[PDB]
């Protein structure tokens, strides 16, 4: 039984080193054999090709290499592999009805919850505005100050705006908040006009710049298809050099399809990579920047395993199938494809795919309280803040006397 | 006599109410796992039957299942701001400072009586029981807080 | 309570210092919320630190609950009560 | 029935949700009124073949007609024109 | 042209006897494409005189 090394459909034992013949193996092929021998009452000898390629034609000396010249060569009686079922391997080949429906996927780098930070009530507005509206603000108290109680020609004070009266003043004028005193004065009545216009222009500003904020934030859209990605111009899509993904674009009559392939074969620098391992590096090494064209069964096994920064978006571009192959003129064509259609209807396809791409995994509107956490922490520092001063101011009087 | 039988009523509630809050573990009711992972035994092979479990600041348990009365030790730290809040959350300290402060609350309350000329008791009690409802305050958003992520 | 606390607790204040009981308290943080007015401010330094951060967190929950009605009026996502 | 299916899923008002392939739960997705669609991924995997008589001499080179067009593409644009061309749902 | 084609709400028009019904029929571009398919069998008949 010609068979390929390929996660998670065979995988070597955690400690294979002990172990001697079928044994040696584990995966979800490993476990279809056994499935389909028993069913058909066939003893097996998995054997992994020696050359690591699946099937294909050399165009030249016309000799096919890999698994299916395994088969048509008489070198061995039946292939349970991810094999895909195409036309140009049919004509050399039997394959059996497809064990697993698959096509071309997009895979993206997953996402983070972008859980908000303590003090995100603040991101309205930049640090340097926070930061010039503490100058601004202490400059009117001082000017308040200044304007209020300077000449000895209104002197009993003239009024209640002294400096600790003129900060009061200006920080209820920028809470909109507040009562008591007023500025009676022509000057100061000027500082209490300016920082009026001023705290009624940065008030509005905030809330109309959170509301920006949280509105888009809210007409965002997640990709969920191939033409979302032919449209944009910002991430990069990217397939393979050798196999069908490539293929597929460069035959596809497709607009939504054609477009991106003229693209692509263009586009610079090459996007086109060669392992597969390369390719679902690059777009986790890419923060959500690349995006990676595969099969939608290779991608949802990447997205089961760790760092799990992967996952599965939009849907299949097309339709293939796995299916178990044999020798032309063999005599277990009809005893396979039979054993791969009793595998299906009793549900144990379904469960050795949830077996191993899900079951042996790792990876498994309104405004919440996280996002005015920080506002909370500081009234309650102030709260304990303004105990602490007042207790104080208890204690020094009461040791006095 | 008839304002302090309220003063001491109310503090044993607040204290016994706030001491079986910590202690018991009907905080949340979530859906996730209440064993821990069934490597050989494959039950479920890693991912366990998620089911409607009751949890509260130290315990996980499992309402229904085969499991039922199953409680793990709810893990914090999986795997700045983010790690400040989780060993918060995790010690629990401001859900246990006000249990700390309401029992110091009636301890004054105590005092008050067997020293009836130093004002500074009833005080002192005061503060406690403003500052317990404090923490309470950071205790519960930091819960809250937590649990979002 | 804070407020009514650091107001009439001292003493050497007392005939009461200012009109900040539990009661007026109550009222003072509750217009204060409601971005309404002043029946009387705290005089005090303790008692205006909990005025002005109880007047900033006021300030930042209300432009929060404008800006986040704003943004639920604007775009109207479906949610699905099914998705697998 | 099929359609009395449909059916109750436009009467329920929403609390009732038809299992029923895909295929066709794509079809009546893209009819007026316009009030029924898809939800999730499909519980099951079988398909639709071309069946011939046994033993008859059609069989193979229907096997390479359907595998052909699958390669090239028009089973797909197929679909699409009596799926979402001759939509009207938009 | 294919902003008419995606929205459903405005119903586009051409004529019967005339290039513009025959541009559309043997047009080969996927968004003319489509709208060609829907006027063919809409109801009411888009098709003036
Ligand atoms: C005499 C009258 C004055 C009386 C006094 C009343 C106090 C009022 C202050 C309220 C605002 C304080 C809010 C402080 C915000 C600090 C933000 C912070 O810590 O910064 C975020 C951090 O840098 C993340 O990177
Ligand atoms: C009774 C005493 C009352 C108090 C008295 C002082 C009150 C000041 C109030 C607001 C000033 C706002 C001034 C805004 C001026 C805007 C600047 C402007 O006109 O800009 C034109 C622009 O540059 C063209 O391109
Ligand atoms: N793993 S892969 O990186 O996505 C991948 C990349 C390239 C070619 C593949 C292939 C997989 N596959 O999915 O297992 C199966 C398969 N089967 C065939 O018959 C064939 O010709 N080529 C392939
Ligand atoms: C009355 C004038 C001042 C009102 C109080 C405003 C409180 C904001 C000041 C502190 C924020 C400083 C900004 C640093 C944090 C950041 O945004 O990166
Ligand atoms: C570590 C806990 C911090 C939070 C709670 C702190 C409460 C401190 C209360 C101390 C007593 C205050 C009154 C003392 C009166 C006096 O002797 O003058
Ligand atoms: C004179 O100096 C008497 C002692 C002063 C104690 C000051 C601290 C009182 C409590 C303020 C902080 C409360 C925090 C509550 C949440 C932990």
């Amino acid at each position: 039984v010609t068979t390929i090394m390929e996660s998670p459909y065979v995988m070597y034992k955690k400690n294979h080193e002990m172990f001697e013949g079928n044994d040696k193996y584990e995966g979800y092929c490993v476990d279809l054999a056994s499935e389909i021998a028993k069913h058909i009452g066939i003893k097996y000898k998995i054997a992994i090709v020696p050359d690591g390629k699946y099937g294909a034609r050399d165009a030249d000396t016309k000799i096919w290499n890999g698994m299916v010249g395994e088969l048509v060569y008489g070198k061995a009686e039946i292939a349970i592999a991810p094999l895909t079922i195409t036309l140009v391997r049919e004509e050399v080949i039997d394959f059996s009805k497809p064990f697993m429906s698959l096509g071309i996927s997009i895979m993206i780098k997953k996402p983070q919850k972008s859980k908000p930070g303590v003090f995100s009530f603040l991101d309205p507005l930049a640090y340097e505005i926070w930061m010039c509206i503490v100058f601004a603000y202490i400059g009117v108290s001082v000017v308040l100050f200044l304007v209020s109680r300077f000449s000895p020609y209104e002197w009993q004070p003239p009024n209640e705006f002294g400096i600790f009266n003129s900060l009061w003043f200006s920080l209820g004028a920028f809470m909109q908040q507040g009562c008591d005193i007023s500025p009676r004065s022509l000057s100061g009545r000027i500082v209490g006009g300016v920082w009026w216009f001023f705290t009624l222009i940065i008030i509005s500003s905030y809330t109309a710049n959170l509301a920006a904020f949280l509105t888009v934030e809210r007409m965002v859209s997640p990709i969920e298809s191939a033409e979302d990605l032919a449209k944009q111009t910002e991430i990069a899509y990217g397939t393979l050099d050798s196999g069908s993904t490539k293929e597929f674009f460069r035959r596809s009559k497709i607009a939504v399809y054609e477009k991106m392939w003229t693209y692509m074969r263009s586009a610079e620098p090459s996007v086109f990579t060669r392992t597969t391992a390369e390719g679902v590096a690059r777009v986790r090494k890419s923060k959500g920047k690349f995006a990676f064209l595969l099969e939608s069964t290779m991608n949802e096994y990447i997205e089961q395993r760790k760092p799990c920064d992967t996952m599965k978006v939009g849907g299949n571009l097309d339709s293939k199938g796995y299916g178990v192959a044999t020798p032309k003129g063999s005599s277990l064509r009809t005893p396979v494809n039979l054993a791969v259609l009793k595998l299906s209807e009793a549900g144990v396809l379904d469960k050795l795919k949830n077996k191993w791409w899900y079951d042996k995994g790792e990876c498994g509107s309104a405004l919440s309280l996280s996002n005015v956490a920080g506002v909370f922490y500081i009234l309650v520092g102030g709260l304990g803040l303004a105990m602490l001063v007042a207790l104080i101011e208890f204690c020094y009087k009461s040791r006095a006397e | 006599g008839v304002q302090m039988l309220l003063t001491i009523v109310g503090a044993f509630a607040a204290f016994s109410l706030m001491t079986i809050a910590v202690g018991t573990d009907y905080w949340l009711y979530s859906r996730g796992v209440c064993k821990t992972k069934s490597v050989s035994e494959n039950e479920t092979s890693k991912k366990n039957e998620e089911v409607m479990t009751h949890s509260g600041l130290w315990r996980t348990c499992c309402l229904e299942g085969n499991f039922k009365g199953l409680c793990k030790q709810i893990d914090h730290f999986p795997e700045t701001a983010e790690y400040f809040l989780r060993a918060v959350r995790a010690s629990s300290i401001f859900p246990i400072l006000s249990v700390i402060l309401l029992f110091m609350g009636g301890l004054c309350i105590a005092a008050s009586e067997f020293y009836k000329t130093r004002h500074n008791i009833i005080l002192s009690a005061g503060i406690f029981f403003v500052s317990a409802g404090l923490s309470n305050i950071i205790g519960i958003i930091v819960y809250i807080s937590a649990n979002a992520g």
